């Protein structure tokens, strides 16, 4: 029922004022009780309440984001917007938003990354990562696909359109340069490659790139 | 503003025993306004008590909480295996909303060796003019692991690019991978590249290699 | 004319939140031969055996007109069950009220969500606080006491007011 979804530009320079939506839906926030919090968080590190806002329109922020936080709502199309203002490398994080009450936070959002930062929209390349001769000759076989030099993130990566999901490993990615590199792997019986198919997908949305490789000998 | 700080901030968890965190709020309120939530490490944090000591529904009763004035205590008996995760504790009892630090639960399981399979650059990159050996050390245990590269003989030490996955949550394993970069020009100077996986289950480490001139 | 039995709600609140437990309990006679009993929820059968009647949860769709019947108690006067939608809600156990009678009101939060700072109000007017959260409890109603009420409380850092409801003092 409750669900809440963010959005946000992906990536923007600093400086610049960061604009993020919050879509819900299984409540309303014309309700008695009802808000709508925004909480972040740095990768590997803790969570930190932003902001929130009542049914009632009351507005409360976190004192130590100065003043460049403003959020507002719209019951009619039941979303809720948070501004930050003057981002530096420092704003990059995680940001969720919640359905809170005047006692705890009930549901949040899937959250949605926002990398601060003045480097380009790389696409990834994709190269295949393919077993010699004498691996095959083994039970099992791994094969892999690796992801290198994107920015920012995040990466999707699928492998046979998701029919193959047991056994895969897809690694988190690395930063080198502005520029990140992930790699994946799967394992399947020899008694099925390369007879069957095998071909990962990845996806970088920031660049509207979506592509194929086939694991070949 | 309230201060909440959480012990241990790590642990590691047989299977079945009980597990316990403690949050410590700076200041008493006289039930208080604390939650607990789950973070596992793909997802948003998932609340499991709110108020003290309220299991939210749809939450197994292995989860419990009771709070002793700025003690509060998150139990979790039995402990299994989709447990690994971060757990935080949340104040809501004063503005600035306040969370603990995180506590790292982590799961103990039998050891289990890597398995290992290494790769050599794809004609594709060769092409573009980079060139990446590929190493993955697949479903082990415990974490502690070390990747040494060689290129005919000589350990690499500049270039490698290491990444671990968090913990599976169905078998508690951990899988790494070890990337190598080098340009297309260093690269077909020598011929043999090496992976070697030194890890607790072995004295002897496992070696993976390959042949340029295969 | 034939006997009735009676509905009793436990705890006599009629109006309740979305959550709160209730339970209905069922005067009735019983005999050797048979000591069942019936309970209705508009005028639809929800129990055939057990005395009482158990809400573990309410919701909205649980307010309406319960009855009660056992074999030689007939089919009782109906009792209304509110459930209302909210954080915070001012509790009465009747609709009326007459003169010396004791007024007893609750301002009831949503899962019994502890409540700090409390008000019960009067035609606008600050009646009674509390610190802590207790009962308003008028021990002899007089006319003065008709008016609307609602209350008011302190949830952690943010302030809830019920919605008002009408107390009528009469004979
Ligand atoms: C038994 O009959 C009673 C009386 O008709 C029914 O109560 C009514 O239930 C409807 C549907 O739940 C209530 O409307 C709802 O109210 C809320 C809160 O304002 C709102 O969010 C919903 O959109 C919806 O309109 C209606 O108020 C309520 N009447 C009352 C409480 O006096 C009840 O559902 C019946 N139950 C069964 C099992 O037949
Ligand atoms: C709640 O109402 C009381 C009465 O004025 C007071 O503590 C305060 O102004 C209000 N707001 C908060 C956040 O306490």
């Amino acid at each position: 029922q409750v669900t809440l979804k963010e959005s946000g530009p992906g990536i923007l320079q600093p400086s610049q004022t960061l604009s993020l939506t919050c879509s819900f839906s299984g409540f309303s926030l014309r309700t008695s009780g009802m808000g709508v919090g925004w909480i972040r968080q740095p990768s590997g590190k803790g969570l930190e309440w932003l902001a929130h806002i009542w049914w009632d329109d009351d507005k409360r922020y976190n004192p130590a984001l100065k003043s460049r936080l403003t959020i507002s709502k719209d019951t009619s199309s039941n979303q809720v917007f948070l501004k930050i203002a003057s981002v530096d490398t420092a704003d990059t994080a995680t940001y969720y938003c919640a359905q809170i009450n005047p006692a705890w936070f009930a549901y949040w959002g899937q959250g949605t990354l926002v990398t601060v930062s003045a480097a380009k929209t790389t696409p990834p390349s994709v190269y295949p990562l393919a077993p010699g001769s004498a691996a095959q000759t083994n039970s099992m076989v791994t094969l892999g696909c690796l992801v290198k030099g994107y920015f920012p993130e995040p990466v999707t990566v699928t492998w046979n359109s998701g029919s193959l999901s047991s056994g895969v490993h897809t690694f988190p990615a690395v930063l080198q340069s502005d520029l990140y590199t992930l790699s994946s792997s799967v394992t399947v019986p020899s008694s099925t490659w390369p007879s069957e198919t095998v071909t990962c997908n990845v996806a970088h949305p920031a660049s509207s790139t979506k592509v194929d490789k086939k694991i070949v000998p | 503003a309230i201060v909440l700080t959480q012990s241990p901030a790590s642990l590691a968890v047989s299977l079945g025993q009980r597990a316990t965190i403690s949050c410590k709020a700076s200041q008493s309120v006289d039930d208080s306004f604390m939650n607990w939530y789950q973070q596992k490490p793909g997802q948003p944090p998932k609340l499991l008590i709110y108020t003290t000591s309220n299991l939210e529904s749809g939450i197994p009763a292995r989860f419990s909480a009771s709070g002793s004035g700025t003690d509060f205590t998150l139990n979790i008996h039995p402990v299994e295996e989709e447990d690994t995760a971060t757990y935080y504790c949340q104040q809501s009892n004063e503005d600035p909303y306040t969370f603990g630090g995180g506590t790292k639960l982590e799961l103990k399981r039998a050891d289990a060796a890597p398995t290992v399979s290494i790769f050599p650059p794809s004609s594709e990159q060769l092409t573009s003019g980079g060139a990446s050996v590929v190493c993955f050390l697949n479903n082990f245990y415990p974490k502690d692991i070390n990747v040494k590269w060689k290129i005919d003989g000589s350990e690499r030490q500049n270039g490698v690019l290491n990444s671990w996955t968090d913990q599976d949550s169905k078998d508690s394993t951990y899988s790494m991978s070890s990337t190598l970069t080098l340009t297309k020009d260093e690269y077909e100077r020598h011929n043999s590249y090496t992976c070697e996986a030194t890890h607790k289950t072995s004295t002897s480490p496992i070696v993976k290699s390959f042949n340029r001139n295969e | 004319d034939l006997p009735k039995a009676v509905v009793f709600l436990e705890p006599q609140w009629y109006r309740v939140l979305e959550k709160d437990s209730v339970t209905l309990k069922c005067q009735g006679a019983y005999s050797p031969e048979d000591q069942s009993t019936q309970w209705f929820h508009n005028e639809s059968l929800i129990s055939s055996q057990a005395s009482s009647y158990f809400i573990d949860a309410a919701t909205v769709d649980d307010s309406g007109e319960y009855r009660c019947q056992t074999q030689l108690s007939t089919l009782s006067d109906p009792v209304q069950l509110e459930v209302h939608i909210g954080w915070l809600l001012l509790q009465a156990p009747r609709w009326v009220f007459k003169e010396e009678d004791p007024i007893h009101l609750r301002c009831h939060s949503w899962k019994n969500t502890a409540l700090h700072k409390v008000t019960y109000l009067q035609n606008g007017k600050g009646r009674k606080y509390f610190h802590h959260n207790s009962d308003f409890y008028i021990p002899k109603a007089t006319l003065k006491d008709s008016g609307s009420y609602f209350c008011r409380g302190l949830f952690g850092s943010k302030n809830v007011s019920s919605e008002t409801v009408q107390i009528t003092i009469t004979q």
